[PDB]
Parts: C-alpha cells; sequence; structure tokens
RNA sequence: AAGGUAAGUAUCGUUCCA
C-alpha cells in the first residue's frame, strides 16, 4: 500500500551531527568567554619599585603600634513492628540511573525475599501474570514520618 | 597442570573484549594493510569498562628449554 | 534489479573521484 | 513446523531445526492459545459469553497449513449481533452483519519472508480461503482468524467481530507480544542463534564457583558501602513513625590483615543534598582512592571486591590512574551490613 | 543479633579487653561456637524458607553461607524439555 | 612548466598489463583458496 | 545482504560497479500498537538508488600532491611562528590540515 | 608536537592517610600538592561512559576540584582540548579556592588568553601562590616579568620564589 | 605516512542508500530477536564453545 | 610406587588421602570448610603434624 | 533435466513371487 512519511536514521549520520553540534556549542561557549574574560607608569620604575617596597614593609609598622527529608521508603507500614527501633540503610543504584532515592533494611528485604520464594515454590485484570513482569510497595515518608 | 593449562589458553579479557563487535557502529578500518581486523570493543566508547583492560601475564610469550639451553 | 554487478563504463559521464568525498 | 524452503539451504535448514526444537512450533501455538482462552474466561460475562471451549485437536494442527480448525470457541449466553469481517486495525464495524451464538477464533503461525511479510494479507487471504473452503471445518460462519509472524513479531486479526471482541482482542495481543513464554523463549534461541546480546558485559563476578580463588597471596580489599546513609526509623506504639539520621561507616576489610578501615560518616555532609544517593556513591570511591593512595606500593591492593553492584562504577574512575588494579564485583550477597551492628 | 552474641558468650566469663573486640576462646571453644553459629544460620534459613535443615547439602549449605540463593519465577518457560500437544486442557 | 607556470604537457595515465593480471591472479587465488573460509574472510580478503 | 557493514551483519564488501538496488528492497513495516504502518526509502518518486562506488571516495593524485604542497606550507609557516612565540603546536590548529 | 620537529624528522585527590593496646587507630588529613601535566596518559577505554560519570559528578559534587581536573586531562587527551578550555573556566568558578584549578586553566589556554586567566588567579589567590611565576614566564616581555614580580612583591612579597624571581631582573 | 584513504564517507553513504538501520534490518532477523532497539548490542564474533 | 598401588588396588591400606597443606586449604576442602572453618584447618594441620612426625621419627629410628 | 532425498521405529492394506 501507501508508504507513510518518515526520516531514515544513520549512525554514522547521528554521530557526526552529535559531533558537529558539540563543535558549535564550544566555539559559542569560547565567543561568550571572550566576552566574559576579555574585559580585564610604575611598570619599569626600579626606584618606584623600591619605594613601594619601602611603604609596603613600613605599612605594617603602622598596622602594628537532620528532621528535614523527603526520602521514599520501599516498604509497608505494616511492615514495621512497635516499641522498637530499626536501622534503614539506602538501596543500590547506579549513578547513571537517575531514578529516586529509595531507603530499605537489609532484614525485612532479605524476609520479603524469602516469603516471595516460598510463595512462588507454592504455586509448583487483563494477562495479569505476564504483566507483573512486563511492568514497588512503598509510601512516601515526610515530616520524619507518615 | 591443569591449571596452567586453562591459565594459558583461557580467554584473557582484553582477548574476550575484542571477540565482541558491537553493533551498527561504523568504525575507522584500522590497520590498513590487512582490514576485517577491527578490536570490536578493546578500545571502542560503545561499550567495556571506564579503565583500559590491563595486559594479562600469563599469556606472555616464552621459549623452550631446548631452546633456552641453545641461548 | 538483478544482483549482478554492472560495469560503470560508460557511467562516468558526470562524476569524479574527488566528488562526494571531502 | 511451518517454515517453508524455497530452496534447499542446508545451514538454514540445521539452524531452523535448532531453533525449533522440542517442538517449540506445536508449544508456541497452545501457549499462544491457552492465555488467550485466558484474557475471555475474564471478560466473559461483560460480553455474554456462556463458555469458553479449547476442543482437542490434531496435534499437528500447528503447521497444517493446507488446511484448518477452530481451537477457541465462544459459546454464548445469548445471541450476538455478529460485524462483518474486518482487520484488526479497523474501527468502521457497524456491527450489525447477522446473529449467531458459536463463534470461533483461528489462530496461525507465520514465519514470514521479507517480501511477504504482510501479516494482514495473509490473515484476510486464509480467512477467506478457509472459509470458502470444503476442506476446513468451521462451526459458524462468523470467526476471527488471527496470524502471527514470528520472523518479524507482527499480529493482526480478520474476521467477524462482536461487541467488545476486536478492543480486548488488541489490548490481550499487545501484552501477548511483550510476554509470552514460548515466544520469549522462541526469542531466546534465536538470539543465541546469532550470538547477538543486549549488554551483559563480561566481567569477574565474586561467585559461590569462582569463592577459592579469592584465598590467595594478594592483598584484596572488600569495599563494602552500604552502611553510608542511614536512618534509625522506629514506629512508636501510639505516635507517628519518626525517623533521625544518623551516621555511617565505609568497611575497606582485608582479608589479609583483618585491618578495617573505617571513615565515620558524618551526618552534615548531606547538607540538603538533592541526589544524595549518587553522593554516597561517589563519597566511598573518594575514600577508598585516598587510601590507596595512602598505602605504601607494597601495601597496595592488587584486588579490590565490591558487594553492590552501583559501586563498580565509581571506582574505575577513582582508579583511573591504577591500571593494574582489578576492580570485581559480587554476585555474594556477602554479610558486611551487618558488621557495624 | 542477640541469639548470636548468647551464643558468643557460651561461658559466663567471656573475657573481652578493649584491645580485641570478639571474645576471647581457644581452639576448641571456637569449634563449638562455629558449629553452633552454623546451626543457627540453617536454622534461620529453614524457618525462612520451610525446608528442613537436613535436606541441604554442603554445597547448598555453603551458598546459604556465602549468600547464594535462587528462586523459580519462570517455572512455566520448562518448554525446552496421542502426542501429548494439543490434550492439555483448559479449566475456567 | 615551473619556469613560466603554463600548461605545457598532458600525462595520460594508464594501468599495465602487468598490474591487471597480477589483481586478476591476486582475486583468483582467493577464490581457490575457500575451501572453508568463511564468507566474511573472502571478502575481507577482497576489499583488502 | 552484500555491501551491509560488517557490524550490521553484512560483509561489508566494497564495490566499484553500477550496482542497482530495487525499490522492493527499500521497504520497510513495523507494527504500533495502534497499527502496522509502512515505510520507503525513497519517499518522493525519483530516481533507482544506486550503491556507492568507491571511485568516488577515494582523491586523485594529483589534488593529493597539490594539496600536500600547500599543507606543508601551511604547517612551517604555521611552524616557524611558533618558535618566535614560544609554544608548541596543538590539534587546534592542525584541524583544518 | 616539538617545534624543532619537521616533516622529515591523574585523577588528583586532597585527602591523604597517615599510617600509625587501643583497637581505634585515627589517623591524621594530609592535603597533598597539584596534579601537573603527566606523561602517563590515555589509558581510559569507553570515553563515553567515563565523560558521563564525570559530568554528572561536576553536579554531584561540584566543590571536588580534581573533578574538573580530569574532566580536563581526560576532554584534552582525545583531541576535545577546546572544549576542555571551556569546561575549566566553567568549573573555575566552582573550586575557586584550588590552586591546582588556576594551574590547569593556565596550562590550557593559548596566548594572551592565558594572561587574562593568570591575572585572575591572584584575585581569588592574592597570598603566597606558585600562580605568580606561572604569570612570570607564561608572559614574553622582561619588563612584563618584572612588573608581575612587583606585583607578586605587593601581594605576600614573603615568598622566597618570588624574592628570587624578581631578584635576577634587570 | 599514515593511510591514504578515508572510508567513513563511503560507509555512511552505503548507509543512507541501503535504507539505514531499519531498511536493512527488515531484511535481517533483527525483529524476529524483538530488541527494543537496535542500541547497546555487540556481536559475539566467537562462541565460547 | 607400582608394589603400593597393587597393593591399594587389593585394598590392604586405604586409597592415599590427598596430600593438603595451607594453601591447598580452600582448593580441596573448602566447600567443606565454609560449615566449619577451624574443624577443617584443626585437621588438615593435624596431617601436617602427622607427616612430619613420621619424618622425624623415621630419623630418629635410623639414627645411629 | 538437474546440482532441493533427514535418516528411522511401528502396526495396517495390497500384490507379485518362494
Amino acid at each position: 500500500e501507501e508508504p507513510v512519511t518518515a526520516d531514515v536514521i544513520n549512525p554514522m549520520a547521528l554521530r557526526q551531527r552529535e559531533e558537529l553540534r558539540e563543535k558549535l556549542a564550544a566555539a559559542k561557549e569560547k565567543r561568550l568567554l571572550n566576552q566574559k574574560l576579555g574585559k580585564i607608569p610604575w611598570l619599569d620604575d626600579t626606584a618606584a619599585w623600591i619605594e613601594r617596597s619601602r611603604q609596603l614593609q613600613k605599612e605594617k609598622d603602622l598596622a602594628e603600634k537532620r528532621d528535614l527529608q523527603g526520602l521514599t521508603v520501599e516498604h509497608a507500614i505494616d511492615s514495621f513492628r512497635e516499641g522498637e527501633t530499626m536501622i534503614l540503610t539506602l538501596k543500590d543504584k547506579g549513578v547513571l540511573q537517575e531514578e529516586e532515592d529509595v531507603l530499605v533494611n537489609v532484614n525485612l528485604v532479605d524476609k520479603e525475599r524469602a516469603e516471595k520464594n516460598v510463595e512462588l515454590r507454592k504455586k509448583k485484570a487483563q494477562q495479569k501474570p505476564r504483566s507483573i513482569l512486563s511492568k514497588p510497595h512503598s509510601f512516601r515518608l515526610e515530616q520524619g514520618g507518615t | 597442570r591443569y591449571r596452567k593449562m586453562k591459565e594459558r589458553l583461557g580467554l584473557t579479557e582484553i582477548r574476550k573484549q575484542a571477540n565482541r563487535m558491537s553493533f551498527g557502529e561504523i568504525e575507522e578500518d584500522a590497520y590498513q594493510e590487512d582490514l576485517g581486523f577491527s578490536l570490536g570493543h578493546l578500545g571502542k566508547s560503545g561499550s567495556g569498562r571506564v579503565r583500559q583492560t590491563q595486559v594479562n601475564e600469563a599469556t606472555k610469550a616464552r621459549i623452550s628449554k631446548t631452546l633456552q639451553r641453545t641461548l | 534489479p538483478t544482483g549482478e554487478v554492472l560495469s560503470l563504463v560508460g557511467k562516468l559521464e558526470g562524476t569524479r573521484m574527488g566528488d562526494k568525498a571531502q | 513446523t511451518g517454515i517453508f524452503m524455497h530452496g534447499k539451504i542446508p545451514t538454514l535448514k540445521i539452524s531452523l531445526i535448532q531453533i525449533f526444537r522440542a517442538h517449540l512450533w506445536q508449544k508456541i501455538h497452545e501457549s499462544i492459545v491457552m492465555d488467550l482462552c485466558q484474557v475471555f474466561d475474564q471478560e466473559l460475562d461483560a460480553l455474554e459469553i456462556e463458555t469458553v471451549q479449547k476442543e482437542t485437536i490434531h496435534p499437528r494442527k500447528s503447521y497444517k497449513m493446507n488446511s484448518s480448525c477452530a481451537d477457541i470457541l465462544l459459546f454464548a449466553s445469548y445471541k450476538w449481533n455478529v460485524s462483518r469481517p474486518s482487520l484488526l486495525a479497523d474501527s468502521k464495524d457497524v456491527m450489525d452483519s447477522t446473529t449467531t451464538q458459536k463463534y470461533w477464533i483461528d489462530i496461525q503461525l507465520r514465519w514470514g519472508d521479507y517480501d511477504s511479510h504482510d501479516i494482514e494479507r495473509y490473515a484476510r487471504a486464509k480467512f477467506l480461503d478457509y472459509t470458502t473452503d470444503n476442506m476446513s471445518i468451521y462451526p459458524s460462519p462468523t470467526g476471527v482468524l488471527i496470524a502471527i509472524d514470528l520472523a518479524y513479531n507482527l499480529h493482526s486479526a480478520y474476521g467477524n467481530w462482536f461487541p467488545g471482541s476486536k478492543p480486548l482482542i488488541q489490548q490481550a495481543m499487545a501484552k501477548i507480544m511483550k510476554a509470552n513464554p514460548a515466544l520469549y523463549v522462541l526469542r531466546e534461541r534465536i538470539r543465541k542463534g546469532l550470538q547477538l546480546y543486549s549488554s551483559e558485559p563480561t566481567e569477574p563476578y565474586l561467585s559461590s564457583q569462582n569463592y577459592g580463588e579469592l584465598f590467595s597471596n594478594q592483598i584484596i580489599w572488600f569495599v563494602d558501602d552500604t552502611n553510608v546513609y542511614r536512618v534509625t526509623i522506629h514506629k512508636t506504639f501510639e505516635g507517628n513513625l519518626t525517623t533521625k539520621p544518623i551516621n555511617g561507616a565505609i568497611f575497606i576489610f582485608n582479608p589479609r590483615t583483618g585491618q578495617l578501615f573505617l571513615k565515620i560518616i558524618h551526618t552534615s555532609v548531606w547538607a540538603g543534598q538533592k541526589r544524595l544517593g549518587q553522593l554516597a556513591k561517589w563519597k566511598t570511591a573518594e575514600e577508598v582512592a585516598a587510601l590507596i593512595r595512602s598505602l605504601p606500593v607494597e601495601e597496595q591492593p592488587k584486588q579490590i571486591i565490591v558487594t553492590r553492584k552501583g559501586m563498580l562504577d565509581p571506582l574505575e574512575v577513582h582508579l583511573l590512574d591504577f591500571p593494574n588494579i582489578v576492580i570485581k564485583g559480587s554476585e555474594l550477597q556477602l554479610p558486611f551490613q551487618a558488621c557495624l551492628k | 543479633n542477640d541469639r548470636a552474641k548468647v551464643i558468643l558468650k557460651p561461658d559466663k566469663t567471656t573475657i573481652t579487653e578493649p584491645h580485641h573486640i570478639w571474645p576471647t576462646l581457644t581452639d576448641e571453644e571456637w569449634i563449638k561456637v562455629e558449629v553452633q553459629l552454623k546451626d543457627l544460620i540453617l536454622a534461620d534459613y529453614g524457618k525462612k524458607n520451610n525446608v528442613n535443615v537436613a535436606s541441604l547439602t554442603q554445597s547448598e549449605i555453603r551458598d546459604i553461607i556465602l549468600g547464594m540463593e535462587i528462586s523459580a519465577p519462570s517455572q512455566q518457560r520448562q518448554q525446552i524439555a496421542t502426542s501429548n500437544y494439543e490434550t492439555q486442557t483448559f479449566s475456567s | 612548466n615551473e619556469v613560466t607556470k603554463e600548461r605545457t604537457a598532458q600525462c595520460f595515465l594508464r594501468v599495465d598489463d602487468e598490474s591487471m593480471q597480477r589483481f586478476h591472479n591476486r582475486v583468483r587465488q582467493i577464490l581457490m583458496a575457500s575451501g572453508s573460509t568463511t564468507f566474511t574472510k573472502i571478502v575481507n580478503k577482497w576489499n583488502t | 545482504v552484500f555491501y551491509t557493514p560488517k557490524e550490521l551483519g553484512g560483509l561489508g564488501m566494497l564495490s566499484m560497479g553500477h550496482v542497482l538496488i530495487p525499490q522492493s528492497d527499500l521497504r520497510w513495516s513495523k507494527q504500533t500498537d495502534v497499527g502496522i504502518t509502512h515505510f520507503r526509502s525513497g519517499m518522493s518518486h525519483e530516481e533507482d538508488q544506486l550503491i556507492p562506488n568507491l571511485y568516488r571516495y577515494i582523491q586523485p593524485w594529483e589534488s593529493e600532491f597539490i594539496d600536500s604542497q600547500r599543507v606543508w606550507a601551511e604547517y612551517a609557516l604555521k611552524r616557524q611562528e611558533a618558535i618566535a612565540q614560544n609554544r608548541r603546536l596543538t590539534l587546534e590548529d592542525l584541524e583544518d590540515s | 608536537v616539538d617545534p624543532r620537529q619537521t616533516q622529515f624528522g591523574r585523577n588528583t585527590l586532597m585527602d591523604m592517610r597517615l599510617s600509625q593496646q587501643t583497637v581505634v587507630d585515627p589517623k591524621g588529613y594530609l592535603t597533598d600538592l597539584n596534579s601537573m601535566i603527566p606523561t602517563h596518559g590515555g589509558d581510559i577505554n569507553d570515553i563515553k561512559k567515563a565523560r558521563l560519570l564525570l559530568k554528572s559528578v561536576r553536579e554531584t559534587n561540584p566543590h571536588h576540584p580534581p573533578a574538573w581536573i580530569a574532566s580536563a586531562r581526560l576532554e584534552e587527551v582525545t583531541g576535545k582540548l577546546q572544549v576542555a578550555r571551556n569546561l575549566i573556566m566553567k568549573g573555575t568558578e566552582m573550586c575557586p579556592k584550588s590552586e591546582d584549578v588556576w594551574l590547569e586553566a593556565a596550562r590550557l589556554q593559548p596566548g594572551d588568553t592565558a594572561k587574562a586567566v593568570v591575572a585572575q588567579a591572584v584575585r581569588h589567590l592574592p597570598q603566597s601562590v606558585r600562580i605568580y611565576i606561572r604569570a612570570a614566564e607564561l608572559e614574553t616581555d622582561i619588563r612584563a616579568k618584572k612588573r608581575v614580580l612587583r606585583k607578586a612583591l605587593e601581594h605576600v612579597p614573603n615568598s622566597v620564589r618570588l624574592w628570587k624571581a624578581a631578584v635576577e631582573l634587570e | 605516512d599514515g593511510k591514504l584513504w578515508n572510508l567513513n564517507n563511503y560507509r555512511t553513504d552505503m548507509i543512507q542508500a541501503l535504507g539505514g538501520v531499519e531498511g536493512i534490518l527488515e531484511h535481517t532477523l533483527f525483529k524476529g530477536t524483538y530488541f527494543p532497539t537496535w542500541e547497546g548490542l555487540f556481536w559475539e564474533k566467537a562462541s565460547g564453545f | 610406587q607400582k608394589e603400593l598401588q597393587e597393593k591399594v588396588r587389593l585394598g590392604l591400606m586405604p586409597p592415599p588421602e590427598p596430600k593438603v597443606r595451607i594453601s591447598n586449604l580452600m582448593r580441596v576442602l573448602g566447600t567443606e570448610a565454609v560449615q566449619d572453618p577451624t574443624k577443617v584447618e584443626a585437621h588438615v594441620r593435624a596431617q601436617m603434624a602427622k607427616r612430619q612426625k613420621a619424618h622425624e621419627e623415621a630419623n630418629a629410628a635410623r639414627k645411629l
């Protein structure tokens, strides 16, 4: 039938255009910095140099006489107990990955993994079983507690 | 002996990094005298380690015992 | 249409070596 | 299988016999059937579907391309105002063709060529050639044939629709394309036949197998960075749960000597830093590079293992001046976060 | 932490000066305390995963101690393993 | 003419029979040495 | 299959023949969630596409020699000045050459 | 390239840890020297990731001058010296109190522009700074060298190196 | 004296004329593999076995 | 060596247990050494002591 | 006209032939 309109992608073209764009950005930045930093008698007087040294030496003589936080906790409120204190570490996140911060406790996380394994062994709204793979339970933590 | 055989014939990280040859990334043909010799991900900006792949020492060329005797 | 390679003899009327390579 | 050979390409024949082994074909057809059977089971009351039947058919119906038969059949609770035969991308059927009780769906698979990879034409053409047939057996004039192109991962459906059936098929197929055990294993076999992989770069991972080679005469540093940013959180018996940040500690344990270098991490360093995770990521790297530059050359570590994979990246930059230092990630959930307890 | 401490102090004295960290025991008490800690770790794993400790052979005992444990969420992806290729029935 | 800077001659260039025959023989010995060589190896030799 | 570069699965074979590509090999279809869509490459009605020949991608020896003379003159003028100005050269100056 | 050659013939770090009945063994915090241009270089693979790392960190830890310095080294090595100049001139305002950053800016700036940098560094660090001699041989004329030494003799004239440079000046 | 030829423009024009990444990958089995995009891939020129 | 091997094949003595040192401790017994490390090192040191004692008392028996 | 046979294990039918 009729083929619709759409550009062709070319990895050489993409890389060359990116490099050329970066070079143009560098040119603009250098032109800006030329304006930014380009706006800056006693040059060869040795007798006045000695006089200024003397006045510099004499000048010293004349001057001689944390509750605040907005982090999220990947746990349920029910997962905590009462009448006891729990330590909350930080979850592993890559430096390049810009996802939000996640604070978890290793013991509760391990318990969740163990119970998840037990449940998944125990099994041995449109197409949810395969959607959960193609697609966790936490709470916003503000003002030192929800 | 088998451990040393596996070390000599094992895939050094620089060797295994050269086998990977990227995808959809044209590179300038190195070694004019014989093209088709591309180092792949070795020294490539596509993927790999941030630090340069350090050279191994187990794969260093070695002379025979009888030849060293001749020396 | 066929994949056979056609000799560019007589196909050089409007082309140069250095063109499209700068 | 159902792949057709326009010429004996023996290498391709061997490759496709290897790829479609374990009767992947019949299994992929059955997997497409049953999970597509499931979606109608959920929305059967909403579509006046009395029952959904998956009749026992010839096991080789998956690749029997000359003839065909129904495999999923809907028995209606009441008459449906069936629509005209139309494609899956259509939206113009005003849904007034006829009235039927039985409603079949036929699923046919394809490994399309380059020229003939038009799946919708395939579907409509053999819907016409299987309904206007004397060898194909379809219980009712109404029905839709669904065509799956494995080689190009295309999906189409042409035939009769009852109210609400077409969008439901659209959504179900959009989900089934992106996730299905049979199609996933087919994709994996194709990937390993071409040996084209996505990411998964090779590094020495500390694991249960290579755990023995750790015990060597070269000094090793176990950089553990879990206990850097941590807050004591506790839910009181009646009052709301309250939090208080506390100090962290980097672990630079050395199995050879046991000298656990430990930089106490004051809470003041986090002076309202928005991206605190990355700051914690490079704060440990700063101290480990400082310690490496601090120790004498014979005491410099020749191998740094790391508990959490995120820390693999920063070290290589702060170890950019030390190319001879191997930085190995650990698959081992190695218990050093509890060392601070 | 608590049962681990109780195991770590098998003797009521349990001498521990600020010069060192772990309790001062000689070799055989170290044998006993390590056996106790191994039993504790396998007991905790068995409680968490509902598997008797004896069935765990030495290989997976080492896996548990070091930090290896696997699951089977993709259990239906076993297809690699009168022909029973359409006999399977659909249950509503 | 460097002394006068004028177009005074004209050099017609050509590839001699020896070079053409050598290249043809090189392609021939590429093709005959293809009992088990991969397609990529043959084409790499051809491009080189 | 032939003239596709090596990392895209092809053999990266260089050519110096008038190799025509039929317009049945420049058409590709992708199935978006809404529906299948199709594309060509010569989206305006134009001539048949032609594989580029190596002939047009190698500078003639005449141009190379005259440019070598000119460029080495530029380098000599850019180096003798650097002696007087007392600095080593750099990629920035010689990128144009 | 060597001007006498013709056609026919790194990641700095301020911190430093001192080694050495008490289990607690605290160690002193030592600050280190600056890093000059090293002969060793280019020991980097997969630049498109390392540049991203250094980019992310120069806003994640914007008060760590060796981050900017390592960025300068990396971008100077791989044929992008001009962008390295721009990035150093951008980052010098983020850590203006570091001698190493100004030294790198001076060594990565050509001609009179270099003067514009070195005549500016003293504005932020006018007390007992090696940058003064960088100005001294960064310029050309001996008279300008005398003026630079006098300015050094005018701002914190307690440097023995400054006195030695100024004494043997005409 | 360095390599006296350049092929980056030649490969650029070959990709442009062949239809680009999608114009070539349509001929391949790439869509069968079902990778979300063609970036972030490498070719294993040698199987470990 | 051949006489010893023939006797062991008969079974008059047990098959030779692999001689293990500190450097071979985790190569040979490491998987079994993770559970009870101190017991395993005690056993390998006992084997070392038995070898050294066999050597020392062999010399003593051969002493003039 | 080709260079395009996967090799097998089963019962069943038929037929010549001993």
